[PDB]
């Protein structure tokens, strides 16, 4: 299924996925398509951060979902 | 807005300018860099800027962005007054509306110096 990840400048990226999908692997695929670490991306849905161990399904993220895409920043 | 110089206190340099001070550094490493984390800190105490990246979004409230370009921090001032409202505001992903209000006020000197000096362990100081 799609899932869309909504960046600090307003892009929009599109991802494959599937709801057994771990936030890690989602932050992998984010950097395949960003250039992003994982270890500096922070998702947020529903007004919460993702933990990495979770699925996308252990938030009721479902097709056609929006997450947004904030980062880490340290300098110077 | 301001562009400090590029010494490792660069980021505590922002957030002291945000709040109408300046900062003396003993050195301050890599590992001690300024951070988002500590920004929101701040933020909670004086919620007045969105800390981004080139490009990103800011709150249609913040006064400022406190902007991380490449491991060095600066800041532009934007075009609201400083009346963000929380941590959505602070990462500029909010749905705020430009409102007036009056002028907010600076984290104090001596509140904005014990920050500093325990997350740098005494290397950066308030003056
Ligand atoms: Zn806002």
């Amino acid at each position: 299924m799609q899932i869309f990840v909504k960046t600090l400048t307003g892009k929009t990226i599109t991802l494959e996925v599937e709801p057994s999908d771990t936030i890690e692997n989602v932050k992998a695929k984010i950097q395949d398509k960003e250039g992003i670490p994982p270890d500096q991306q922070r998702l947020i849905f529903a007004g919460k951060q993702l933990e990495d161990g979770r699925t996308l399904s252990d938030y009721n993220i479902q097709k056609e979902s929006t997450l947004h895409l904030v980062l880490r920043l340290r300098g110077x | 807005g301001y562009n400090p110089p590029g010494d490792g206190a660069c980021g505590y340099r922002c957030l002291a300018f945000m709040n109408g001070a300046t900062v003396v550094s003993a050195g301050c490493s890599s590992d001690l860099w300024c951070d988002d984390e500590l920004a929101y800190r701040v933020f909670q105490l004086s919620p007045t800027f969105t800390v981004t990246i080139p490009g990103g979004r800011v709150c249609p409230n913040a006064k400022y962005a406190m902007i991380c370009d490449k491991q060095h921090w600066r800041v532009k001032r934007a075009k609201g007054v400083g009346l963000c409202l929380d941590e959505s505001c602070f990462r500029g992903i909010c749905n705020c509306q430009r409102m007036s209000g009056p002028p907010p006020a600076p984290v104090s000197a001596a509140v904005l110096d014990h920050i500093l000096e325990a997350a740098t362990f005494g290397n950066v100081r308030v003056v």
